[PDB]
C-alpha cells in the first residue's frame, strides 16, 4: 500500500517504480503511468499522469531528479504523487485545478544517474551516456535553448558538459518529444536542489523575458506560500541573476516553446547538508514546496 | 564593486574584488552581478594586488 | 508513560497524573516537588531530575507561563519522558545529569491552562483578580518591572500586575530559585515565532555575556534545525521580538544565572498558538536538541 | 461600531462589526491572524 | 529618511516603518524602535499614511 | 488608510478636521494634530481627503 509506504526515507529506483505501480493500482481513474522513453542504459523513463478526463487538457509538467544526486527532489516527487491522490476531492483549489487540467509528474528524469547514486557514487550529477573516461552529460545543459553558450562546458569531464548537440540525451529528448507532441502544457516546473530558490527564465542570457513582471509576481506569491508553513526563506528571480548562468536548461527551453509558467525550484537546503539533506527533512521540504507548487498551479488555472 | 562568477568543472565560485580580479587558476570567470547566495556566503576579505571575498557552490 | 499519547494535547489533570506515573517508574531519578498553589488553588509542580548530590548546579526549564501556548506544555511532557529515556543511554545527557540537576516546570500557569481548556483557548494571563482578569506572568518579574513593554492596564495582555512577584506562579519560582541558589541555566519556553532569545527585553543595553550567549544560541539553533530544518533566528529579546519588561530571563540573568534563554517554538504564525497536535513530537524533538546544546555548554 | 477580530479553531478562520462568530468553531477574540495542511478562512461580519 | 516604531496595543504589537509620517494615536503606545526581523519581513507594502506613508505588520504577544 | 484628527485656530473660527492621507492646508489656520473636537463628532471633500466642521468666535 502507498499508505504504509515510508515517505520519510530515501528510496531506490525499483522502490519508486513499484510505488508508481501501487499508486496507479489504487487510483486507476486518477493516475496512469506513461513510458515516454528509455534511458541510455535502457531503463524505462516513466511519467505519472494525473487526470479526471478530457483529451489532452491544459497540463502542468513537473520534472524531478534530472540531476541524480539531488535526492530530495525524487523523494519530494514520491510525496507529491501521493499528495495529489490524497487531496483531489478534498482540497477545493487542487480539485478545481485537476477538474480542468492534467498534471504530469516525472519523479526520476535521469534513471541511470539515480541508479548510479545508489550503486556507485552518491554525488553523481550527470546522465550515464558514453557517446567513457569522462562519463555522462549534464541533462540540464542539453536542451535546445542557448545550447553551448556560457554556463555550459564543452568538456566531457566537467559537471555542466552540454553534450555533442542539443537533445543528444534520450532522457531530455523524451521530454521534448512528449511535451511537443502534447502541445498543451501551460506550466513547466523543474525541481532541483539545493539553494532554496524559485527561478524563472532565462539562465542562458541576461535578456529579460517578456513576462518578467507576471512570473516575478507568481514567484513572489509561491515563495510567500512556501514560507508560510515552516518559515523557510526562499529567494526568486531569473536563473542568471539568482544562481548563475546556465545554458541549455529546461525552463529556458519550455519558456521559448511558449510555456509561459516556466519555473525551476531549488529545494532545501543552503549548503549545510546540501545534497545529503537528512531523510527527516523529506516530508517538511515536500509539504512546504507543495504550497509553492500549488500557488503556481492556481495562477495557471 | 567588481564581481565575477568563476565556472569550474565541479563548482561556481563568486568573486567580489577590490584592486584585483580572479586569477587564471579560478577557472572560467565572467563579469557578473552578485547573486544572493554570493552575498550571503562571500563575507571575509582575503589578500589576493588587492583583496577579494569569495564563496562557492556546487552545480545544483 | 510508555502507553501515554505524546502526540496529543492534554488537560491539566492528564499532565499531573503523567507526572505521578513518571515518578513511580523512575523513583531514583525523578521527584515531584510542589512549589506553591496557584491563585485558584491548583498545585504548582516542578519535576526534579537528579542522580544525587546536595545543591548540585542546576538547570531550570519553565513552560506554559502563557497558557495558550499549548505546544510548550506538550513539549514539557515529552521532555520529561525523554530525560528518563536518555539518562544512562546518551553519553552527553548522562554526563549532564551526573553533574547537574534539572528542574522542569511543565505548567507554570495552571489557572490560565485550565481556562484555555474550558473557556478561552487563547487566554494568556494568570486568572488573578476587577472584571478584567489576570496578570501577564512574564511581565511580573522584578527586572525592569513597569518599564516599557508592559502595561499598567488590567485589561491589556501585558498587564504587569500591582507589583513585582504579585503573582504566586511567579513568586513561587523566584522563592525556589533564590533559595536553591545554585542555578546555572534558566530556560523559559514560549510560542510562537521560531526564536531563541537572550537578555534583555527591558533595556537596549547589551548584557556583558552577549558574545558568548550569542555563540551558544547559534549552536543551539543549528542543532535544532538539523532534524526537520526548522528555521530559528536568535538575538536579544528587545532587538529580536519586542520590548518586554519584567520578564523571566531578564530576572534570572540579573540573579547571576548566565545561561538564561527564552525559546519561541513553532510556528511562524500559520497556526500560531493553535499548532496542530501532529507537530507536538516533531517540535519537542528538535527543541530538545537546542536545549541539550545549551545544557552541554552549561556543564 | 468598530472592528472586532476573532480566531476560530479542519481549519483556522473573523473580523466583525457589531456581531461575533457563532460556535463557526471554537472562537475567541484575538488579533487578526497574519495570513488574513489544514486550511485558512478569511471571513467578515456582519 | 525611514523611521521605525513599535506600537504596543492591548492584544498585539505592530511595527511601523514610516516616510514623512509617524504612527497615529490610534496605533497604541508607539516607541521609536529598531526594526526586528519579523517586522522587516512582514512590513512590506507602503500605504499612504497621514501626509506620508508607512509599512506595517503585527504579531500577538507571544 | 487611517483617519487623523486636527484642530485649527483661525481668528474667526475653530475648525476640526478628520483627514485620510492628507492634512489641513496652511490657509486653514494654525492646525495641529489633536483629538476630534466634541462638537465635531460628514462630507469628505477634496493627496487625500479631509472632512471638517467649524464653530465661530465672536
Ligand atoms: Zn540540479
Ligand atoms: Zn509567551
Amino acid at each position: 500500500s502507498t499508505n504504509t509506504f515510508n515517505y520519510a526515507t530515501y528510496h531506490t529506483l525499483d522502490e519508486i517504480y513499484d510505488f508508481m505501480d501501487l499508486l496507479v493500482a489504487e487510483h486507476p481513474q486518477l493516475v496512469s503511468k506513461l513510458q515516454i522513453g528509455r534511458s541510455y542504459e535502457g531503463r524505462p523513463i516513466y511519467v505519472l499522469k494525473f487526470s479526471t478526463g478530457g483529451s489532452n487538457r491544459p497540463a502542468i509538467w513537473i520534472d524531478l531528479g534530472i540531476h541524480s544526486r539531488e535526492w530530495i527532489t525524487q523523494a519530494t516527487g514520491v510525496w507529491f504523487a501521493k499528495k495529489f491522490t490524497e487531496d483531489y476531492g478534498q482540497d477545493p483549489s487542487f480539485t478545481a485545478i485537476l477538474d480542468s487540467m492534467d498534471i504530469f509528474l516525472e519523479i526520476v528524469t535521469n534513471p541511470d544517474g539515480f541508479a548510479f547514486t545508489h550503486s556507485q557514487n552518491r554525488l553523481w550529477r550527470k546522465t550515464r551516456s558514453v557517446t567513457s573516461l569522462c562519463v555522462g552529460v549534464d541533462a540540464n545543459r542539453n536542451w535546445d535553448a542557448g545550447f553551448g553558450k556560457a554556463g555550459a562546458s564543452s568538456s566531457p569531464c566537467s559537471e555542466t558538459y552540454h553534450g555533442k548537440y542539443a537533445n543528444s540525451e534520450v532522457e531530455v529528448k523524451s521530454i521534448v518529444d512528449f511535451v511537443k507532441d502534447h502541445g498543451n502544457f501551460k506550466a513547466f516546473l523543474s525541481i532541483h536542489s539545493y539553494s532554496q530558490l524559485l527561478l524563472y527564465p532565462y539562465g542562458y542570457t541576461t535578456q529579460s523575458i517578456p513576462d518578467k513582471t507576471e512570473l516575478n509576481q507568481v514567484a513572489k506569491s509561491a515563495v510567500a506560500a512556501l514560507k508560510s508553513l515552516y518559515g523557510t526563506s526562499y529567494k526568486y528571480g531569473s536563473i542568471i541573476t539568482t544562481i548563475y548562468q546556465a545554458s541549455g536548461g529546461s525552463i529556458d527551453w519550455s519558456y521559448n516553446q511558449g510555456i509561459k509558467y516556466s519555473f525551476t525550484f531549488e529545494l532545501r537546503d543552503t549548503g549545510r547538508y546540501g545534497f545529503l539533506l537528512p531523510a527527516s527533512q523529506i516530508i517538511p521540504t515536500a509539504q512546504e514546496t507543495w504550497l509553492g507548487v500549488l500557488t503556481i498551479m492556481e495562477h495557471t488555472v | 564593486d567588481e564581481s565575477f562568477l568563476c565556472y569550474q568543472p565541479d563548482q561556481v565560485c563568486a568573486f567580489i574584488c577590490r584592486g584585483a580580479a580572479p586569477l587564471p587558476s579560478e577557472g572560467e570567470c565572467n563579469p557578473h552581478p552578485t547573486a544572493p547566495w554570493a552575498r550571503e556566503g562571500a563575507v571575509e576579505w582575503v589578500p589576493y594586488t588587492g583583496q577579494c571575498r569569495t564563496t562557492c557552490i556546487p552545480y545544483v
